[PDB]
């Protein structure tokens, strides 16, 4: 390795150090003075915060260093320790880039059941139970396994894992740490693109219609349960559970928890849509209407049964006109707007704008949706080009050079100086932490 | 989960 050589390179993954240093920490510190902060979200962004700092501040300058003097120095303890240190974080960084895609995927297709439990605990545990499990898949392993063999194999001054030996093993580890954790990520990603509707309209007909889990009496009389969700018009309050057992499954004792009554509410949505598809008033206007107008219908339908929306004859034909303000007007005319006008006016507002603006924002959820998808296309890209080095050296030996694994290696630690850098900066909260803390002028 | 935080 050359002067100029070392010059540039050292100076360049210094900075970069520094920089992964300073975010991370920065995150770190203001989470723990700031209490806005302190939320089941950002015990996620912490604990990767806490991985690509361990990167930050010592893999990449050892790996650096080690590269651009040519051999290491420090022995073959540090050796070793640095290299647990070096996989232990990245695996700790993959497995929190997967609890954070779960406990996403959870959040928006078990809206009402799973975000019960999202508790401080619960995130504790899991969070620290993924670093226990990268500890356990790397340290052992790397430290161990020579004397398990009985001989250190690695060459004095140097420095690599003794047991990754064959390229098919280095590649089957590379596909138990890497590419699955990485197709499950896209999976769910999708999976969630492709369910945000649903929630949507699941939280909407849960504003509208509430939530009980014990039976109650509804506005005409009969026996309801769970997001609206009627039993019998039977006056007996037993007819009632009777129905309700054979709804769920168990003796219900009329009482249900928040999973059987998200299994109820799918039910019933489903019966709803399909039941408008069928009927031939309907149809012609949902299938012209976007997806969230199409919500509004299904709550009207969810509200007040087909045949009676149907009865909307001429606000129906305005809808399918996309004549918007008419059919609104036109709405407000209606006995429905005039015995439920608090919810019939936010039904409006939907069919009006199109919007979601009369039941939610979903701006802050929107901007997180890029900040995720941004530091897992950073990862991606980071890390894909060594795991298909990897790859590639499975099938033919020696293709790959030692200058192309030294950069693919060492394009990895970039994604831990790319993570803070996505919600951080444009994400309030951290940001103004950052300038007080930056500023040494923070006094609660 | 975000969706319920404000602007
Ligand atoms: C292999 C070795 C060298 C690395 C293992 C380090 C772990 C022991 C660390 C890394 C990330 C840490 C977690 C990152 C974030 C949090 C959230 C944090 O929640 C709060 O502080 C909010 C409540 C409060 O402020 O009191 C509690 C600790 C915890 C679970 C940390 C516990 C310790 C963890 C698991
Ligand atoms: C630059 N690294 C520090 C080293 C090489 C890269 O590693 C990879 O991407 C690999 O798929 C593997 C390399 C060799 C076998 S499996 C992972 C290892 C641990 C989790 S995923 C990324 C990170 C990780 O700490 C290793």
């Amino acid at each position: 390795k050359g002067p100029w050589q070392v010059a540039f390179i050292g100076i360049t993954t210094g900075l970069l150090s520094l920089a992964t240093v300073t975010g991370n920490l920065l995150v770190l510190i203001s989470f723990k003075v700031n209490t806005e902060l302190k939320t089941v979200n950002n015990y996620f962004l912490l604990s990767l915060a806490c991985a690509d700092l361990i990167i930050g501040t010592f893999s990449m300058n050892l790996y650096t260093t080690y590269l651009l003097m040519g051999h290491w120095a420090l022995g073959t303890l540090a050796c070793d320790l640095w290299l647990a240190l070096d996989y232990v974080a990245s695996q700790a960084s993959v497995m929190n880039l997967l609890l954070i895609s779960f406990d996403r995927y959870f959040s928006v297709t078990r809206p009402l059941s799973y975000r019960a439990k999202r508790t401080p605990r619960r995130a504790a545990l899991m969070i620290g139970l993924a670093w226990l499990v990268s500890f356990v898949l790397w340290a052992p392993a790397i430290l161990f396994w020579q004397y398990l063999v009985g001989e250190r194999t690695v060459l004095a001054g140097q420095c690599y894992i003794q047991f990754l030996s064959q390229p098919i093993i280095t590649f089957g580890t590379a596909m138990a740490a890497f590419y699955l954790p990485v197709t499950v990520m896209c999976t769910l990603y999708w999976r969630i693109y492709r369910e945000t509707e649903n929630r949507n309209i699941f939280e909407m007909l849960r504003i509208d219609e509430g939530l009980r889990l014990k039976i109650y009496k509804d506005t005409e009389g009969y026996y309801t349960i769970g997001i609206g969700h009627l039993l019998t018009k039977s006056p007996s309050l037993n007819a009632a559970k009777s129905e309700l057992d054979k709804a769920i499954g168990r003796n219900t004792n009329g009482v249900i928890t928040k999973d059987e009554a998200e299994k109820l509410f799918n039910q019933d949505v489903d019966a709803a849509v399909r039941g408008i598809l069928r009927n031939a008033k309907l149809k012609p206007v949902y299938d012209s209407l976007d997806a969230v107008r199409r919500a509004a219908l299904i709550n009207m339908v969810f509200q007040m049964g087909e045949t009676g929306v149907a009865g909307f004859t001429n606000s129906l034909r305005m809808l399918q006109q996309k004549r918007w303000d008419e059919a609104a007007v036109n709405l407000a005319k209606s006995r429905w707007y005039n015995q439920t006008p608090n919810r019939a006016k936010r039904v409006i507002t939907t069919f009006r704008t199109g919007t979601w603006d009369a039941y939610f924002s979903l701006v802050k959820e929107k901007k997180a949706a890029r900040t995720l998808s941004a530091i897992l296309l950073a990862f991606i890209l980071t890390w894909t080009p060594y795991n298909i080095m990897v790859l590639v050296s499975t099938f033919c030996k020696d293709c790959v050079p030692e200058t192309l694994w030294e950069l693919g290696y060492w394009l990895c630690y970039v994604n831990s100086t790319i993570n803070p850098m996505c919600y951080a900066l444009c994400n309030k909260a951290f940001r103004d932490t950052f300038r007080l803390l930056l500023l040494c002028r923070w006094d609660k | 989960d975000y969706k319920d935080d404000d602007d």
